[PDB]
């Protein structure tokens, strides 16, 4: 839908990644591995628990109906009396109704930014370093072990450590040296 | 056109609401007023 990310250049989940609801998958010369990114799920979780208690919140104070006995004669305000109790239980159950389908749209599409946000998280560290392979996965020039991937799922990658490493990768695949 | 009033004319119009049809019939026959006379309860408030 509206971010791009969930059912878009991510084409589908992994059924892998079993402990979270963001993460990462990698591959390099030591192992291939998933692993769930619990901070940003956790920070996911925080906003959806408390959209749940939001809304919980919100009616305590929900049009409450105790009966009214009434006559034979009244009929009329017995009706006046029926056509309000009826009249609420519409609204609030409109109201109900809408907040849901409308929350849902806005969880839907929160969690649809949660993933860019990531993906666009790892990009902005590697950069240069990596080539953006453009469906939701990165391969490095400077070869990258587990130690050096962590780095990169705890956002904390250096660029000018691998940098020569890696621009000696960009400086040859672009065929540069061929002139010799 | 005789004036006065209809006693719980409106909790009556509003029984009125639920039905979609009547049909009148005879419960008192004006033919069969014994000893009274029953022919002569006109009046010009009521002109036909």
């Amino acid at each position: 839908g509206l971010f791009g990310a969930i059912a878009g250049f991510i084409e589908g989940g992994w059924q892998g990644m079993v402990d979270g609801w963001y993460g990462y998958h990698h591959s390099n010369e030591q192992g291939s591995g998933y692993a769930a990114d619990k901070e940003s799920t956790q920070k996911a979780i925080d906003g959806v628990t408390n959209k749940v208690n939001s809304i919980i919140d919100k009616m305590n104070t929900q049009f409450e109906a105790v009966g009214r006995e009434f006559n034979n004669l009244e009929r009329r305000i017995e009706n006046l009396n029926k056509k309000m109790e009826d009249g609420f239980l519409d609204v609030w159950t409109y109201n109900a109704e809408l907040l849901v389908l409308m929350e849902n749209e806005r969880t839907l599409d929160f969690h649809d930014s949660n993933v860019k946000n990531l993906y666009d998280k790892v990009r902005l560290q590697l950069r240069d370093n990596a080539k953006e392979l453009g469906n939701g996965c990165f391969e490095f020039y400077h070869k990258c072990d587990n130690e050096c991937m962590e780095s990169v799922r705890n956002g904390t990658y250096d660029y000018p450590q691998y940098s020569e490493e890696a621009r000696l990768k960009r400086e040859e695949i672009s065929g540069v040296r061929s002139l010799v | 056109c005789y004036p006065g009033d209809f006693n719980d004319y409106e909790e009556l119009k509003h029984l009125l609401s639920r039905i979609n049809h009547f049909e009148k019939i005879q419960i008192i026959p004006k033919s069969s007023w014994s000893s009274h006379e029953a022919s002569l309860g006109v009046s010009s408030a009521c002109p036909y």
